[PDB]
């Protein structure tokens, strides 16, 4: 309990770092830290195969092309430090605005079977996994030009 | 299916608006209605289950 | 495939039994929640102890032993 | 979807089964006076998905059993 | 099986002339006018309807004016999710076909820009990504905590409906389309401005998404008006029309006047087809005065719709406003008008590719006498 | 409660889209193969499937010259039309066994 | 409190149960069917429980090394039957099914 | 160490021997954690720990773009295959792998012909 | 052998001539089409699995058996003539 | 925690060291040498002078990096070399291997946080090179685990990916898996045939060659114990229950071919795992989950 | 000289094996533990757990 | 009194923080549009994470394929949008300074 707390509860520094930092290389560092969180996040709800996909797909793959990306744009933003006193407060002043009184359940632990998902994607949702690759294949096309 | 689905005319007539919704649950899933045991029915049964425990014919209700 | 029906074939046989001994320990524990909660309520007014929170269908617990967050 | 997460179908889908079955055998001409016939089943929906008409019975027990504790 | 079928032959359509393209690509065909025909005879497989109908007919119209397999072949996507938001019956399929004909839309206009035009189009592409994400974060953190909250996944929601909107261009969500399409390929600004509409006015009658609300639509109208007759630049006239024309018939189509808004669009696809593809003064002068309104033309039948159903619901407000936004609007139409017979000499590219720009203004001409009946 | 059985090799599934209907009309064959349309598909059904195969030869051959390439073009064009309205016909055949729509022709031919 | 062997000696009998027990077991599947509630269900979940429990202790009368040592063995065999062969072939020798 | 809260979770076990039994247990797969992640984070940090340690002793004393989205959207392709081999699959659904891994090797093919899978770039 | 196939190149403009080109079936070194079906496989087989590259490695592996040659520099000393200066 | 942890980090240090040692003494079997003999007499005390030794040479402060992600990737490379042998070893989950090859995909962060270090224009190139091989042959890696699920069922029937499990069997309608699978894990531990490296970092073109005392002793560890690991991996699956002598006889089998073969261009090896081993692959994982359940 | 270095390596990762094997067979009382668990499984560990807790409570 | 209740609200607050965080974050606090875009993939995992929570409490397979859904969309948009990206880099002129950083 204290673990699932510590988890849910450093989800949002980790968030927190990644704008407040001026580095666009460190934001990327501090969005993988997040990425796991939420790995293990998912863990504590009963998912092993999608906090598996999560890692996969998020840390293994799109930062790696988000690095990329920002070794070939390198550019000097280290120009200043802004983050004076009466910014910070605000933005957590504006964070505590969207994130109060809103409805909370209570927290459920639901196991998963892989094979129940399998058969559900492959049989009955069907229609769904042959659009999703239709978008990938799109997204192949269109990038690759 | 789940998620899409097109929609088209009866010639016969027979067929007619019903939720799509209710119907295809009923097709894929499937309803469980339970009724509830009428009371005089449940202390009979439980009476003779009592009763043949008392004579020792039943078996305990806890192994060890 | 042999060995998996043999598994099946017995669980299938084992599942009625657990649950049924999974009723019977659930029954036993409501009563006594039950009688415990007269107990505090007998002070207040127009409180009936074994309300239906269902009118029709029966509620299950929401937790189960089985299901335990993997972390 | 309802399909379940391990086998099944989902936790709360035979309620929702039941209020769309009343919804399908009621003759009004329009789907607002249909839910407003079948509210109550819909109620034993919610009341199934959420529970929270037992949290506040166990919030009533609890609260006068802390002030049968300090009296 | 069988009704997996209809759905697998278009797939296996697509796929097959994909690859025949792959493999039949030459200098000597460059214009593959074989396999746009190709593609116009797979999406027949794909009409059930008279809207889904429609959406073929515009589709095909648009896939003549395409240059290449490869846009063509992302039209015929673009297509595949409008077919499928029309079909979604859930969250779950409006977001995936809308965000993936956004992806359609983003390959598209990166497609069609020549390297001295790429440092406009790719930021407006970029702006357009970036708005985009914006909408379908809060749509589908709305709609988690709606499925949260329900237990089911209905699109019969306030979400959606802001969802919607955004969609459709209204009110507050229509700067995407001017920052967009002004920078991007003229076919390109006109296909993504017409047919994605049809999907969505289908996808609000057919699962019911109305709001009582008529704030959106009335703001639509009047900040369309009024930026259209403030706006220099002819693209920005065009285009804020369109952001006047569909708040008024989004405030139709939330009464339940489907018929009248699915004749309006494909009027509208008609009108707009000839001032977009620019080539001669007279054809563009038509399609002025069919976006107009204007009586001799087959647009004074698609705006009478319009007109014609709001009197039916009674709400005053709404008509005086629409008046006093047509007159202003009308005065940026004869601005149009004036900027090529009466200003200057003009002189234009001799683009001569006509493909259905001939058939279009005949339609707009002829059309308005037959379809007297539905005003 | 107690998790339910699962059998993994006998998990209950189906096909994604349904048809909701009772059937109007008497059924021969609740589950038509692919063979058994194809062997119900009516002669004007053949006959149409025939004329559009030749018309979109020619019109292949027309659009494929124009890029210098008629001969496959036309094979192609062909092909893919052919395919696409047999397969409709076979849709509706089979449609037609299951007792969705009219079968007076089929039950009398095929008893 | 309602109770049954634990889980390894109820594999070691479960081929027993539905040769031995088969009244009780049908009529709980009737009876679970038919009925949500646990209450409507509380006479037939009592009779298969006791049932079963009466059979664990026949077992371990009659054969009582012989139950013992399939039990071990499939739990030292993580609940798999295929490596448990020979000890079960010996107690079902001991103990023979239905009767 | 998740612990039970509720009587139903315990089983209706009464009694606070079972409370302190669980709350001072050892993580046992065949005992009550079994599918834990909570051994593997612990090792995680016992590798970072013995990194440490080290660290600290002594200071007392465009193709590359190319690849990496191609990687991006074929790793997701295969992550949809992954829930399709973890199941005793029917002919159905088998044949819905078929058309998705036809779409994928549309795609590679694709990739051939254009040169992209060619690295000269 | 000394024999090159037309897709093993290391210039890439030699890569394109080969490629787009049948020049390369005039050319005596380089290895000409199979002809015939067992040809196919022999040069197919050969290809996919790695023939050549484990001949090589027996014979590398000779290395491993034979008479290693080497001095202990401290214990054995080379060899010196007498007119070593 | 559990005494286990202590069972298996300290076997695989040791194992590691003379992982090294072996190294050298098979090049000098292969060359008519003889194993380093002057270190001690028996030689099994070689490598723990190299590593002590290297404790011994004095720091370098850093010099126009950032520090933190310059100690960051050598303690990524031992997180992730503890947590998959612990996982390997200790662990029941089920779906385990594929955690393993989520631990495999992070390996690509230590190299690239070490080029990020170098801040040279040509380093971004060479670490890119680098990272585009691990990636490339990762994506065969996953096909070949798709064709390995496939035969690996439990004995209740469910599938899984269980390490003990898909060990419990040996299958030899996997094994043309396995090679596919030998030749990645090859690339993957930047084996010579797949060794781009050494004629590019000759000349700095950026590698763990900036790391000096003890980040670049965890460093050439941890390369080692990623070969280790796909050893045991490749006994695990293909070969049958976990063998000790068949896990060095297959990293053994590493160095010899790797003498025996030159290395290759960074085109051809990333035309190899694309056009060359992804078909193949693919068409295997056809020919696996359609050989059928 | 190959083998000794290959010996060394194989002695050790076969002392650690059987040092783990050991040890969690000592621990967790069989030899799979490692095996894979479903559902049906799992829960009916934990139900043996919670049982034999409640039997040492009634013998006590 | 409920350990669940209680997580419950604190994953509430820390899932709406971070969205709020993702949407807004890069705005604020004026980055480049490398980081917009990484914030909205936090964004949108923020999203999908709600719905497996949904999937979790209701026992239901919907929010699984919703999630499964935004990781797909999510990733490809980043994709064509981190190319939109480079080539908007590639085409600058000298005398563009901040290029990326349209936000200033
Ligand atoms: C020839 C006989 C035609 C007469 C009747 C047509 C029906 C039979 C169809 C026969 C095909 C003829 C096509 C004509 C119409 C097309 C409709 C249709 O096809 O489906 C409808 C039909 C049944 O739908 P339905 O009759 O509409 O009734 C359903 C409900 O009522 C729900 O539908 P609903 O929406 O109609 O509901 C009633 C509606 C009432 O709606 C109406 O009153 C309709 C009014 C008529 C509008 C007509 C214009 C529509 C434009 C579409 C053009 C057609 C393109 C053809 C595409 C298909 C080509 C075959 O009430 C409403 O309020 C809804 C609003 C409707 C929209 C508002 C109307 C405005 C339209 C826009 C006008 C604006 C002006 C534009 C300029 C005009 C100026 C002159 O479906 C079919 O019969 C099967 C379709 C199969 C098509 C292709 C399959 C065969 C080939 C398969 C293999 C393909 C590959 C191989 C290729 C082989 C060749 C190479
Ligand atoms: C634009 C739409 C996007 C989304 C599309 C979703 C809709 C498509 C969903 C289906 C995807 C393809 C799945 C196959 C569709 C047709 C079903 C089928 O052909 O399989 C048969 C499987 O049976 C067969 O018919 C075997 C012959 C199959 C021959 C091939 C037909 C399907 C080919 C699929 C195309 C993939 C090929 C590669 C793609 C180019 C059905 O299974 P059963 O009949 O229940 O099992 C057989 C047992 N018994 C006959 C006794 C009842
Ligand atoms: C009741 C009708 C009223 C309702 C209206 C809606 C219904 C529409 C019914 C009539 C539609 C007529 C559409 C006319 C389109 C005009 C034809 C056309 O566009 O031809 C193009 C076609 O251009 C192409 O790209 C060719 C590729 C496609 C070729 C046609 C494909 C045919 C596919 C088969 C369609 C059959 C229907 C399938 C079954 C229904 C040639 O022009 P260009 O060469 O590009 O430039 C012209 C230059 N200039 C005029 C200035 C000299
Ligand atoms: C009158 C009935 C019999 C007609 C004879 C044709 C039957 C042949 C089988 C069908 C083939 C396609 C039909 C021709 C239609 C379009 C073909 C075409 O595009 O014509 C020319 C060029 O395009 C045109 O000139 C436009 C012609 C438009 C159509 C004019 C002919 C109208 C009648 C033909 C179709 C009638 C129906 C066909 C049978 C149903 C093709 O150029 P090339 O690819 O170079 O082939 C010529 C071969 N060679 C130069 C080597 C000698
Ligand atoms: C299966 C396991 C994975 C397989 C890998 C996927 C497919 C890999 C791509 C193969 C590419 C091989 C070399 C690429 C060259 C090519 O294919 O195109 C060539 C050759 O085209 C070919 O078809 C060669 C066969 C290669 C196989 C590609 C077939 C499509 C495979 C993908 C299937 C996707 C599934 C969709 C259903 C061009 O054709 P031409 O001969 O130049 O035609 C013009 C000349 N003429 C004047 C006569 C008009
Ligand atoms: C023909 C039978 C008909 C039935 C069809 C079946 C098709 C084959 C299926 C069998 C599956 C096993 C295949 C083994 C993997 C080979 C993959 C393709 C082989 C191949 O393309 O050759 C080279 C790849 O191997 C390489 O060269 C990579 C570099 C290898 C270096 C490391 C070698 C490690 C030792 C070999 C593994 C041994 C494991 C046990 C020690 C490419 O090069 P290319 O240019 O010639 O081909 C391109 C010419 N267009």
């Amino acid at each position: 309990m204290l673990l699932i707390y510590i988890m849910l509860s450093n989800i949002v520094v980790l968030a927190l770092s990644v704008v407040l930092t001026s580095s666009p290389f460190m934001a990327l560092m501090y969005s993988i830290l997040l990425y796991l969180n939420v790995q293990t996040i998912l863990w504590s709800l009963g998912y092993d195969f999608m906090a598996l996909i999560y890692a996969l797909v998020y840390v293994g793959a799109l930062a790696v092309l988000f690095l990329f990306v920002v070794m070939m744009v390198r550019i000097q933003v280290s120009t200043l430090s802004t983050k004076t006193i009466q910014s910070v407060l605000s933005w957590l002043a504006i964070i505590l605005i969207f994130s109060y009184g809103d409805v909370s359940f209570s927290f459920p632990c639901g196991a998963e079977s892989l094979l129940n998902f399998g058969t559900q994607l492959y049989s009955s949702c069907s229609d769904l996994t042959l659009l999703n690759s239709l978008a990938l294949t799109i997204a192949l096309f269109g990038s690759l030009v | 299916s789940s998620l899409f689905g097109r929609t088209e005319v009866d010639p016969t007539g027979k067929n007619t608006n019903r939720n799509h919704q209710y119907l295809y649950n009923l097709k894929v899933l499937g309803h469980k209605t339970y009724t509830r045991r009428d009371p005089n029915e449940l202390q009979k049964a439980q009476a003779e289950v009592d009763t043949l425990s008392a004579a020792g014919r039943l078996g305990p209700l806890s192994p060890f | 495939r042999l060995e998996a029906e043999e598994v099946y074939t017995a669980r299938s046989i084992l599942h009625p039994i657990l649950q049924a001994e999974w009723d019977l320990r659930y029954l036993e524990h409501q009563r006594k929640e039950r009688e415990d909660e007269a107990k505090i309520m007998k002070d207040v007014p127009g409180w009936k102890v074994g309300e239906a929170t269902s009118r029709r269908r029966w509620l299950p617990p929401v937790e189960s032993f089985d299901v335990r967050p993997l972390i | 979807s309802g399909f379940g997460l391990q086998s099944g179908t989902a936790r709360c889908y035979d309620w929702y089964m039941d209020y769309l079955k009343c919804m399908d055998e009621s003759k009004a001409p329009m789907i607002t006076l249909r839910k407003q016939e079948c509210s109550e089943w819909l109620e034993d929906y919610n009341e199934c998905l959420h529970r929270d008409k037992l949290k506040l019975r166990k919030l009533l027990i609890e609260r006068e059993k802390n002030k049968q504790e300090a009296a | 099986m069988w009704e997996n079928l209809w759905y697998l032959d278009i797939l296996i359509n697509v796929l097959i002339i994909t690859i025949f393209g792959l493999i039949s690509c030459s200098s000597s065909a460059t214009k593959s006018y074989d396999l746009k025909g190709c593609f116009i005879i797979s999406m027949v497989g794909g009409v059930y309807d008279i809207p889904s109908a429609i959406l073929w007919c515009l589709a095909s119209l648009s896939i003549l004016n395409f240059n290449g397999f490869f846009a063509s072949l992302f039209l015929v996507f673009t297509w595949i999710s409008n077919l499928f938001a029309m079909q979604s019956l859930n969250f779950l399929g409006i977001y995936l076909a809308f965000e993936m004909q956004s992806l359609c839309l983003l390959v598209l206009g990166k497609i069609t820009a020549n390297e001295n035009q790429r440092w406009f189009a790719y930021r407006g592409l970029l702006k357009y990504l970036v708005l985009s994400l914006i909408a379908g974060s809060i749509f589908i953190f709305h709609a988690s905590s709606s499925y949260l909250q329900s237990g089911v996944m209905i699109s019969d929601s306030l979400v959606t409906y802001v969802f919607l909107l955004f969609k459709l261009g209204v009110a507050p969500f229509h700067m995407y389309t001017l920052e967009l399409f002004s920078v991007v390929s003229r076919h390109v600004a006109f296909v993504f401005s017409t047919l994605p509409k049809l999907s969505v006015l289908y996808l609000i009658s057919n699962s019911n998404i109305g709001s009582e609300c008529v704030w959106w639509g009335l703001i639509s109208l009047w900040l369309g008006s009024i930026s259209q007759y403030q706006s220099v630049f002819v693209r920005s006239i065009l285009l804020y029309s369109s952001v006047a024309e569909i708040g008024l018939v989004l405030l139709v189509l939330q009464e339940g006047f489907s018929w009248e808004a699915f004749s309006w669009v494909s009027i509208y696809f008609l009108s707009l087809s000839g001032v977009w593809h620019a080539n001669s003064k007279f054809v563009s002068a038509i399609s002025v005065a069919s976006i107009a309104g204007l009586p001799p033309f087959l647009g004074f039948i698609g705006k009478a719709q319009i007109l014609k159903s709001l009197v039916s619901i009674n709400l005053g407000i709404l008509i005086f406003s629409s008046i006093l936004a047509a007159t202003i609007s009308f005065i940026g139409y004869l601005r149009l008008i004036r900027l090529m017979y009466l200003v200057s000499p003009v002189k234009w590219k001799n683009n001569k590719d006509s493909s259905f720009i001939n058939w279009s203004t005949w339609m707009l001409t002829v059309g308005t006498l037959p379809m007297v009946y539905s005003v | 409660t107690w998790p339910k059985p699962i059998n993994p090799y006998d998990v209950p599934s189906s096909p994604a889209y349904h048809r909701l209907q009772e059937p109007s009309y008497p059924v021969i064959d609740k589950d038509p193969d692919f063979w058994t349309a194809v062997s119900n598909v009516r002669k004007e059904e053949w006959g149409t499937t025939a004329a559009v195969a030749a018309g979109t030869f020619v019109m292949g051959y027309y659009l494929g010259a124009k890029g210098h390439t008629g001969k496959a073009s036309a094979y192609f064009t062909s092909f893919l039309a052919t395919k696409s309205i047999t397969l409709y016909h076979a849709y509706n055949s089979a449609d037609r066994l299951m007792g969705f729509k009219e079968n007076s022709r089929e039950v009398v031919k095929n008893v | 409190v309602a109770r049954v062997p634990y889980s390894h000696e109820l594999y070691a009998m479960a081929k027993h149960i539905v040769f031995r027990n088969e009244k009780e077991h049908n009529a709980i599947l009737e009876c679970k069917a038919q009925h949500d509630w646990p209450e409507d269900c509380k006479p037939e979940s009592e009779a298969i429980v006791r049932a079963t429990n009466k059979l664990f202790q026949d077992i371990m009368q009659k054969a009582p090394e012989e139950f013992k040592d399939y039990a071990k063995c499939l739990d030292w065999y993580g609940l798999k039957f295929s490596k448990c062969r020979e000890k079960q072939a010996a107690f079902e020798a001991a103990f023979p099914l239905s009767e | 160490l998740y612990n039970a809260m509720t009587p139903a979770q315990r089983y209706f076990v009464e009694g606070e021997h079972v409370v302190q039994a669980e709350a001072n247990r050892d993580i046992l797969f065949t005992q009550l954690d079994s599918n834990s992640y909570l051994p593997v984070l612990h090792y995680v940090l016992v590798g970072t720990a013995l990194g440490v340690v080290f660290l600290v002793l002594p200071l007392l004393i465009v193709s590359f773009y190319i690849v990496s989205i191609m990687y991006l959207l074929f790793d997701i392709e295969v992550v949809y295959l992954i829930p399709y081999v973890m199941t005793n699959a029917t002919e159905y659904m088998y044949w819905v792998m078929q058309t998705f891994v036809a779409i994928l090797v549309g795609g590679f093919f694709y990739e051939w012909r254009m040169g992209a899978l060619e690295w000269r770039e | 052998g000394t024999e090159r196939r037309p897709g093993q190149s290391g210039a890439w403009k030699q890569v394109d001539k080969q490629r787009y080109s049948s020049e390369w079936e005039q050319d005596p070194t380089f290895k000409q089409v199979p002809k015939n079906v067992s040809e196919v496989l022999d040069d197919s087989v050969s290809v996919l699995f790695l023939t050549d590259i484990v001949r090589g490695m027996m014979y590398s592996a000779s290395g491993f058996f034979d008479d290693k040659v080497t001095i202990l520099y401290p214990f054995e000393k080379g060899a010196v003539s007498p007119r070593f200066r | 925690m559990n005494l286990n942890i202590i069972m298996t980090v300290l076997p695989l240090l040791v194992s590691v060291a003379f992982l090294t040692l072996s190294e050298r003494a098979v090049m000098g079997s292969l060359q008519r040498r003889m194993g380093p003999a002057v270190s001690g007499a028996f030689g099994i005390l070689q490598p723990f002078w190299d590593g002590f030794k290297l404790a011994v040479k004095e720091p370098i402060l850093p010099a126009n990096a950032a520090a933190g992600i310059f100690y960051a990737a050598p303690l990524i490379c031992i997180c992730i070399c503890v947590a998959s042998w612990c996982t390997l070893l200790l662990t029941d989950l089920s779906i385990g291997g594929l955690f393993l090859l989520l631990l495999s995909s992070l390996a690509v962060y230590g190299v690239l946080l070490a080029g990020y270090s170098c801040n040279s224009k040509y380093a971004f190139l060479g670490c890119l090179r680098s990272v585009s091989l691990m990636i490339s042959y990762e994506l065969v890696i996953s096909v070949v685990i798709l064709c390995v699920i496939l035969e690996t069922r439990d004995g209740n029937g469910f599938p899984c990916l269980n390490l003990t499990e898909t060990a419990s069997q040996t299958k030899i309608i996997l094994i043309p898996a396995g090679l596919l699978f030998y030749i990645c894990s090859l690339a993957e531990s930047k084996r010579v045939p797949f060794d781009l490296p050494e004629a590019e970092a000759e000349l700095v073109a950026g590698y763990n060659v900036e790391y000096s005392s003890l980040g670049f002793a965890v460093f050439f560890v941890a390369e080692y114990g990623n070969t280790l690991l796909m050893a045991a991996l490749i006994n695990i699956y293909f070969l049958g229950k976990l063998n000790s002598a068949l896990i060095a006889a297959i990293f053994v089998s590493f160095i010899w071919v790797r003498g025996t073969l030159p290395r290759y261009r960074y085109d051809m090896f990333m035309q190899i795992g694309w056009k060359s081993l992804l078909p193949v692959a693919l068409a295997l994982y056809l020919a696996q989950a359609s050989l059928g359940y | 000289y190959a083998l000794p270095s290959y010996v060394i390596v194989s002695a050790a990762w076969a002392a650690g094996f059987w040092a783990i094997d050991t040890y969690q067979i000592y621990k967790e009382g069989k030899p799979s533990w490692n095996q894979n668990k479903d559902q049906f499984q799992r829960a009916l560990y934990r139900r043996d757990w919670y049982l034999r807790r409640e039997q040492e409570t009634i013998g006590m | 009194h409920n350990d669940a209740e209680f997580l419950g609200a604190v994953y509430n607050f820390s899932i709406r923080s971070v969205f709020i965080t993702g949407i807004l974050g890069a705005v604020y606090w004026r980055r480049n549009l490398i980081t917009m875009l990484l914030c909205s993939e936090i964004a949108f995992i923020a999203c999908s994470v709600n719905f497996l929570y949904a999937s979790a409490y209701l026992n239901d397979m919907a929010g699984m394929l919703f999630s499964i859904t935004i990781t797909t969309i999510s990733a490809c948009e980043t994709a064509l949008g981190l190319a939109l990206c480079v080539g908007y880099f590639q085409s600058r002129a000298a005398n563009e300074v901040e290029a990326l950083n349209l936000l200033k």
